[PDB]
Order: C-alpha cells, then sequence, then structure tokens
C-alpha cells in the first residue's frame, strides 16, 4: 500500500 | 557481505564479523522456502 | 507459532531454546548473538506475578535444535548459563516495558551448519528496515493455537511490521518506543502470530544491502494469539542497544 524501497547502509 | 563489527570481540566473544550468514543457505548461495516473501515486502 | 510452517534445517541457526531442567520443560525462545551471549525476553526469566524468578542453575539453553522433543546428538549443543542480566528498567508491574535480558554462557559454543549467531542492527540498518509494511520473520516451538497444541519441529512465519498508530489503537496497554508490533490486519487475508512458548524468540529481517539476517526484535507480549484486530508486540532491539553494549563490555 504505497511503499518505499529501503536504501543505503 | 559488507559488515562492520560493533562490539568488542574481547568481551562479546567471536562470531560477529560473520553474523547473519547461514552455513546451509547464504554461504552456499541457497535460499530458504520463504525468504523471497521478505525481500518482496521491501517492494510490495 | 500460529499459522506458520515447519522450518527447514539450518534455516534459523541462531534459534535458542530456554529449557527447565526439572521438571524438564520448554520455557521460551532466545537467540544466539555470539559464541558467548544469548538474547531473550526478561519476562521469560522474571515475572513475580506468577512466582517466576529463575536463576543461572535453574535453566539450560539448547542451541542448534530442529526437533522440539528429541535429543539431537551431534547436532544440538547444551550449555549452562554463567550469568543472567535483566534490564534495570524492565517494567514487569505494568506493560512489560524494556522486556529484554542477556545470558552469558559458561563456556563459548562452537559454530556449525546448525549453530550460527544472528546480527544485531546498527543505527542505519534499523532506521531503514523497521518500517511499516516490511516483513520480518518469527520462529519458535510455541503453541500452534491460542485455545498436542505444540509442534514436533521448529516453526516459522513471516509477519508485516505495523504502523505505530494502529498498534496503539489495537490495545489499552501503554505502548512505548522500545516496542513495535507486527501482524496482518483483519482485512489483509493472511494470518499468523507468535504464541505461548515463543516468547524470547527473535524477530529477524534479511538485509537487502548485505544479505545478512538481523534481529530487529524479541517476541514480547500479545493479547491471546492471532486474534483479529490484535498484533504481536516486540522489543525494539536497536532502541536498547546501549544497554546491551554496556552489559557486554563489562560482564
Ligand atoms: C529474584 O530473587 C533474588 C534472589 O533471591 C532476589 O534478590 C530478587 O529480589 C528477586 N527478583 C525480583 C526483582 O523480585
Amino acid at each position: 500500500n504505497d511503499k518505499y524501497e529501503p536504501f543505503w547502509e | 557481505s559488507e559488515y562492520q563489527t560493533f562490539f568488542n570481540p574481547r568481551t562479546f566473544g567471536s562470531g560477529e564479523a560473520d553474523c547473519g550468514l547461514r552455513p546451509l543457505f547464504e554461504k552456499k548461495s541457497l535460499e530458504d522456502k520463504t525468504e523471497r516473501e521478505l525481500l518482496e515486502s521491501y517492494i510490495d | 507459532i500460529v499459522e506458520g510452517s515447519d522450518a527447514e534445517i539450518g534455516m534459523s541457526p541462531w534459534q535458542v531454546m530456554l529449557f527447565r531442567k526439572s521438571p524438564q520443560e520448554l520455557l521460551c525462545g532466545a537467540s544466539l548473538i555470539s559464541d558467548r551471549w544469548v538474547l531473550t525476553a526478561a519476562h521469560c526469566l522474571l515475572y513475580p506475578p506468577w512466582d517466576k524468578n529463575f536463576t543461572e542453575n535453574d535453566l539450560l539453553v539448547r542451541i542448534g535444535k530442529h526437533s522440539r522433543t528429541r535429543y539431537e546428538r551431534n547436532i544440538e549443543k547444551i550449555s549452562m548459563l554463567e550469568k543472567i542480566y535483566i534490564h534495570p528498567r524492565y517494567n514487569w508491574r505494568e506493560n512489560l516495558d524494556r522486556n529484554i535480558a542477556l545470558m552469558k554462557l559458561k563456556k563459548p559454543v562452537a559454530f556449525s551448519d546448525y549453530i550460527h549467531p544472528v546480527c544485531l542492527p546498527d543505527r542505519e540498518t534499523a532506521a531503514s528496515l523497521l518500517q511499516a509494511g516490511y516483513k520480518g520473520r518469527v520462529t519458535g516451538w510455541g503453541n500452534l493455537k491460542e485455545t498436542k497444541g505444540q509442534p514436533s519441529v521448529l516453526q516459522v512465519v513471516n509477519l508485516p511490521i505495523v504502523e505505530r498508530p494502529v498498534c496503539k489503537d489495537s490495545t489499552r496497554i501503554r505502548i512505548t518506543d522500545n516496542m513495535f508490533c507486527a501482524g496482518y490486519k483483519p482485512d489483509e487475508g493472511k494470518r499468523g502470530d507468535a504464541c505461548e512458548g515463543d516468547s524470547g524468540g527473535p524477530f529477524v529481517m534479511k538485509s537487502p544491502f548485505n544479505n545478512r539476517w538481523y534481529q530487529m526484535g524479541i517476541v514480547s507480549w500479545g493479547e491471546g494469539c492471532d486474534r483479529d484486530g490484535k498484533y504481536g508486540f516486540y522489543t525494539h532491539v536497536f532502541r536498547l542497544k546501549k544497554w546491551i553494549q554496556k552489559v557486554i563490555d563489562q560482564f
């Protein structure tokens, strides 16, 4: 439901 | 797998550097029956 | 574990079983974070309301197990505890706030295909992965339903992290920042949850950045098991990372 991919680390 | 230890191996003990990588799976590039569901949840 | 399935061999090598010598009994779940330290829930060790305050010699941790009941010789390792450490601000009187504890093994355990430590998250990893909608994994030998009722083999289930407001509105219990909740909402179709006997177990997530498994939480508490409108609550491990470090860098 409208989701952002994880990024970085 | 890039990983930076956080604890002092002196007190923490050994094992942190190679943490989270399973001998029967990641180490052999083999995936378990449901981990794909976790990865997909990052997109869906 | 409710509505889960049989884990595969070596699927969760950091899974630890808290066991009571006599009368022999499976007490809780726990996780192996190094060859010396095991992480679990404080209420598994201490809960005065039920006359529970176990000591080092009362318990036994069993590492590398798959089967719940049978002795898995040459596979599982049984270690004595050297010392138990409960979080000072652990609130057993009210909401089980800061429900975490560390147990130092007497002698470090040897790693194998069935015994391997899980990673604890860093600020960066915890910030990006502990988001609503993302799924984590819970494992344990707890009951299969709220009401043998017990599995023959380690169980696993994947559950979605839930928005904080929703977690808060699903219960009358005061939820704190060192807690997060997971589970499917009534209209999402799928079901699943942790249950009696799974407490102390790890809520793990696989990092998409380095392929490692990280323990984001510890099975803490819930109202019943897998009830519509309810969610399982977990101790936010990163939130209590300072206490963990403090304890370890001193023993
Ligand atoms: C647990 O028992 C110990 C050892 O007898 C005692 O000092 C302590 O008060 C008990 N735990 C709590 C917080 O009640």
